[PDB]
């Protein structure tokens, strides 16, 4: 869309309805007259537009009211109530803008923020923007968390996120304007190269893919229409359900041969019965000719019975010959209605051995998308977010994604090499105890009003705990931490002196030999200005590869590439890097996924803040003290940079409301 | 509403392939067998049918009797009548045969005969005697 309505869409909101979140704050308006609702919505949309068209500078209440028109800019308590709501929840003036009114001389309240990944930084910026004392504790010696970018000379390659998923409504759309990131598109054309190292023909390539997509929807039908969602008490996984479909397609293939050749025999065996009738006719016919011949020997003149006899047998014979002729008739008909059936056998196979291998590369693509063995994804939910998809085509960051955190990080109080070890939160505040990563015994205490926890789910999952909560996290929170899925995926960065792949090809795949190794180096990316190739390790493989020395891996890599490009177009790599995220202690994996037995609803559980007990018993119920943001917290945009950023904005809104109060609800 | 065009998945079928850990390969093997057990009993009835085809070799050509192209008459030669009577005795009512035998009388002059001469050929007796067979 576009105009004022572009804004509502670009900001992920229905241009002609107030959201639940808005209802909450403007219950006067939404419960009131239709006329007013329209005014409101417009104001919202308009402001949005204004922010959007120019997101390199703060947008004040005044600057707004200014461009607003009558009748709309008549009621200024609305325009104020609205500009504020928007600002509070990072819909406007988020990211990196230029301040008009520099930052409130003295600050209010104090917040500790665990981790300076995007969710971290994003929330920090907001909070600081709202005038709070904010400090970030980061275990690593760089910002960005799971947004790694490798730099050396002019080699530049992400080991973290890498793709932006289309700007149509994507908050990153704004950041992209705010920060100098070079955004290049992904040309969706991806050639495949079997185990041998030779292209897969446009023939197969298309049939398999398309069978793949067919097989997917297939599961989707089992799920919704047949309700195949529990089995032997366990929740059913996507993998299971894909097997059960492939099986059934194999079954049906056979079922068809069976009743095709079974139609042959029922014909072939009419042909038996007919021949028997035919032989046993050439039978009497034989011996009847005899009798006629014999009774035509009696020479004339003859008496009448002997004459009749000749005349008789003569009939009986042309009679039996009519009969047997109408049968040779019939015979010839069946004899063809049999090459008919022999000409069209149904398919020999559901999938060939070369087929079912290629289908596997398509399953590895999915394994990659979700960072996990499809045997783990909840069938019922694995794709619940596929509704909230952005529009426009996917991109990559040509100049390394890290450029974004570093930009956000700017102007913020950040303690690198500071590993939070224990979180303690009480009726009247929290204290956070971290150590220094270099000499571990060297200890730190941070006192604050609220802690916002951006720890990866992997980290939150660690047994035994890497961070300790005091008092421990409620059983409803821990359960959600177990139920949820934290997957894995790894990168291999190949750095050369010369381009030797097709320069107009962003991505090309490799087709491993087995189901088992479907994920192993299954896809490559030419993304960058330098001669760099990126190799994915996904699915079951990813976990196992972390256990293998760099060299070996880079071995298998060149190996494959020679196979595809000729055994001497491929030099030695000048520089090579390899991720091990399940290994990395500040990640313990790649990003979350809806595991079997979880749901979208567990993500909500993750975001629900924690309210301590009371100190003095029979004292009033406290404020909530411990808050969560991060990729795993956001029902609708999980495992993504934009999703994190978003959750960060969310918790800031929520924290600020809490400690600075929401004036705009009156 | 319905599975993808060409994808097959009946309700009842699914429950069958999930029933245990290898109801999977069980069912797909029963058919693998069940098939050859047909594919094979083709040969059998193809070879049965093959020998029977060779017995019928030679058609009936040596046994064919030339064309009796001849015209209907009104006159019932005493010869013709006698052929008639014995035709009845051995044929009952198949007026077509009876016609074909006498050679030159339409399927109805025959019927008429039955009534005229019924009189003096005791066609009653003759006929009931054919019923004894
Ligand atoms: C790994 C990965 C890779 C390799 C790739 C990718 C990815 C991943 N993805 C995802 C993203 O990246 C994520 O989500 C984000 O980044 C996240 O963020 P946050 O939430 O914020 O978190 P982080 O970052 O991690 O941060 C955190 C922090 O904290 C800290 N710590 C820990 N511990 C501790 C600490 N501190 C203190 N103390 C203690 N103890 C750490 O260190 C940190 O800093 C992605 N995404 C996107 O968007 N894109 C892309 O591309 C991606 N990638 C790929 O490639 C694929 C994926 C995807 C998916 C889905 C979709 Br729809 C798209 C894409």
């Amino acid at each position: 869309p576009s105009g004022v309505e572009g804004a509502a869409f670009q900001s992920r909101l229905p241009h002609d309805r107030m959201t639940s979140q808005e209802a909450a704050c403007f219950p006067d308006i939404i419960s009131g007259p239709q006329q007013t609702q329209k005014v409101f919505l417009f104001i919202r949309n308009r402001t949005l537009q204004l922010w959007l068209d120019n997101p390199k500078i703060q947008l004040t209440f005044e600057a707004t009211l200014q461009q607003l028109e009558a009748p709309y800019n008549s009621d200024t308590v609305l325009v104020h109530r609205v500009h504020s709501y928007l600002e509070r929840h990072g819909l406007i003036n988020f990211g990196i803008y230029k301040r008009i009114k520099p930052l409130p001389t003295k600050k209010t309240g104090k917040v500790i923020i665990i981790g300076s990944g995007v969710s971290g930084l994003a929330a920090a910026r907001q909070l600081q923007s709202f005038g709070m004392d904010v400090t970030l504790l980061e275990a690593r010696d760089r910002v960005g968390g799971r947004v790694a970018t490798f730099r050396k000379g002019n080699y530049v390659a992400d080991l973290g996120a890498m793709v932006v998923t289309g700007l149509g409504g994507n908050p990153m759309a704004v950041v992209s304007k705010q920060v100098n990131m070079e955004l290049a598109k992904i040309k969706q054309k991806c050639p495949l190269y079997e185990a041998n190292g030779q292209a897969v023909p446009k023939e197969k390539d298309e049939m398999v893919e398309q069978e793949f997509n067919r097989l997917l929807e297939a599961t989707s039908y089992l799920s919704h229409q047949l309700d195949f969602n529990v089995l032997n008490n366990k929740p059913v996984s996507l993998g299971q359900a894909l097997e059960v479909v492939i099986q059934l397609q194999e079954k049906h293939v056979k079922d068809e041969q069976i009743e095709h050749w079974k139609k042959i025999v029922k014909t072939q065996e009419e042909l038996k019965e007919l021949l028997n009738k035919m032989v046993n006719l050439k039978e009497k016919i034989k011996e009847l000719h005899q009798q006629y011949k014999e009774a035509s020997e009696v020479k004339p003149p003859r008496d009448i019975t002997a004459e009749f006899l000749v005349k008789s047998k003569h009939r009986d014979l042309t009679a039996l010959c009519k009969e047997y002729d109408e049968l040779a008739e019939t015979q010839g008909k069946l004899e063809e209605k049999l090459q008919e059936l022999e000409a069209n056998p149904p398919s020999d196979v559901y999938l060939s051995s070369r087929d079912r291998q290629i289908l596997d590369w398509h399953f590895a693509n999915l394994e990659f998308a979700n960072a996990t063995p499809l045997s783990t994804l909840s069938l019922k939910h694995w794709d619940q977010d596929d509704d909230f998809e952005f529009t426009g085509s996917h991109l990559t960051v040509r100049n390394g994604y890290s450029c974004v955190p570093v930009a956000l990080a700017e102007g913020l109080d950040i303690k690198l090499n500071t590993a939070v070890r224990q979180v303690r939160y009480t009726a009247s505040g929290c204290e956070v105890i971290a150590v220094n990563t270099r000499s571990t015994s060297q200890t730190f205490i941070y006192k604050c009003d609220a802690v916002l926890c951006t720890l990866p789910l992997g980290v939150l999952k660690q047994q035994p705990p890497a961070v300790q909560f005091v008092p421990p996290l409620p059983e409803w929170k821990t359960s959600a931490v177990q139920r949820m899925g934290f997957g894995n995926l790894n990168k291999v960065v190949l750095c050369f002196d010369r381009v030797f792949w097709d320069p107009s090809v962003n991505l090309f795949g490799h087709v491993g030999s087995t189901t088992a190794s479907r994920g192993e180096l299954f896809l490559f990316w030419n993304l960058y200005k330098a001669p760099i190739l990126l190799a994915l390790v996904a699915g079951e493989a990813a976990g196992i590869m972390e256990n293998i020395s760099d060299d070996v891996i880079v071995g298998r890599c060149l190996a494959i590439l020679k196979g595809i490009f000729g055994s001497s177009a491929v030099p030695q790599p000048k520089e090579t890097v390899v991720s091990r995220w399940r290994a990395d202690p500040w990640a313990r994996g790649s990003y979350s996924y809806v595991a079997a037995g979880s749901s979208g609803n567990d993500y909500d559980l993750m975001a629900q803040p924690i309210t301590p007990g009371p100190s003095i018993p029979g004292a009033p119920q406290p404020i909530p003290r411990l808050f969560f943001a991060g990729e795993h917290t956001i029902r609708n945009y999980p495992a993504t940079v934009h999703g994190a950023l978003l959750s960060g904005l969310r918790e800031a809104g929520r924290i600020a409301d809490q400690f600075l109060g929401a004036m705009y609800t009156l | 509403r319905k599975p993808p065009k060409g994808m097959f998945l009946s309700q009842e079928d699914v429950e069958a392939v999930s029933a245990n850990a290898t109801a999977a390969t069980t069912v797909l093997r029963q058919l693998d067998m069940e098939l050859v057990s047909v594919k094979r009993q083709i040969q059998n009835i193809k070879q049965t049918n093959s020998a029977l085809k060779e017995k019928l070799d030679g058609g009936i050509e040596p046994y064919r009797l030339p064309e009796v192209i001849q015209k209907c008459n009104a006159r019932w030669t005493t010869e013709e009548q006698l052929l008639a009577v014995q035709a009845i005795r051995k044929y009952g009512r198949d007026f077509q045969a009876i016609s074909d035998v006498i050679g030159n009388k339409s399927v109805v002059q025959v019927k008429n005969f039955f009534v005229n001469y019924r009189r003096r050929f005791n066609i009653d007796e003759v006929l009931q005697e054919w019923e004894a067979e």
